[PDB]
C-alpha cells in the first residue's frame, strides 16, 4: 500500500561568469577654492600736516 | 517522494549604494563667523563710488 522513493540529483547554482574591468588612467579633479594670486606693486605718498 | 538531501539556503550580499552626506558644509562654515572680514572691507569701500 504504501510506496515512497528516493529523490533524485539537483541542478546546482552556476558559478557567475564574473565582471569585466577596464585598465586605465585617471586624474580626479575638484572644485577651487583658492583665490587667484598675482603680484602687484603699490606707489603712493605718505602726508601730514 | 522522500530526500536523502540536507537543505542550505545561501543568499548574496545585495548592493548597497553610499550617498555623499555631510554634516555641515564649509559655505555654512565660512557663514558661521558673525562678521565675513572681506565682505565687510567689499561692501565699505565703495562708499566714494556709491
Ligand atoms: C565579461 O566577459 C565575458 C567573456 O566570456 C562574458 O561572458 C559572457 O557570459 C554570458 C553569461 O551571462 C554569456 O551570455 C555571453 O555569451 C558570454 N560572452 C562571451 C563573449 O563569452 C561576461 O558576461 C562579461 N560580463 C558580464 C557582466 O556579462
Ligand atoms: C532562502 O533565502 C531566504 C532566507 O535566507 C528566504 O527568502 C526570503 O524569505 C522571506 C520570508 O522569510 C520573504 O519575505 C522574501 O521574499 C524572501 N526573499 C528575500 C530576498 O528576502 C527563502 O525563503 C529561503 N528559502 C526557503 C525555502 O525558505
Amino acid at each position: 500500500a504504501t510506496v515512497v522513493q528516493f529523490e533524485q540529483p539537483r541542478r546546482c547554482p552556476t558559478r557567475p561568469e564574473g565582471q569585466n574591468y577596464t585598465e586605465g588612467i585617471a586624474v580626479v579633479f575638484k572644485e577651487n577654492i583658492a583665490p587667484y594670486k598675482f603680484k602687484a606693486t603699490m606707489y603712493y605718498k605718505d602726508v601730514t600736516v | 517522494t522522500v530526500s536523502t538531501f540536507i537543505d542550505l539556503n545561501i543568499t548574496m550580499l545585495e548592493d548597497h549604494e553610499f550617498v555623499p552626506l555631510e554634516v555641515y558644509t564649509r559655505h555654512e562654515i565660512k557663514d558661521s563667523g558673525l562678521l565675513d572680514y572681506t565682505e565687510v572691507q567689499r561692501r565699505n569701500q565703495l562708499h566714494d563710488l556709491r
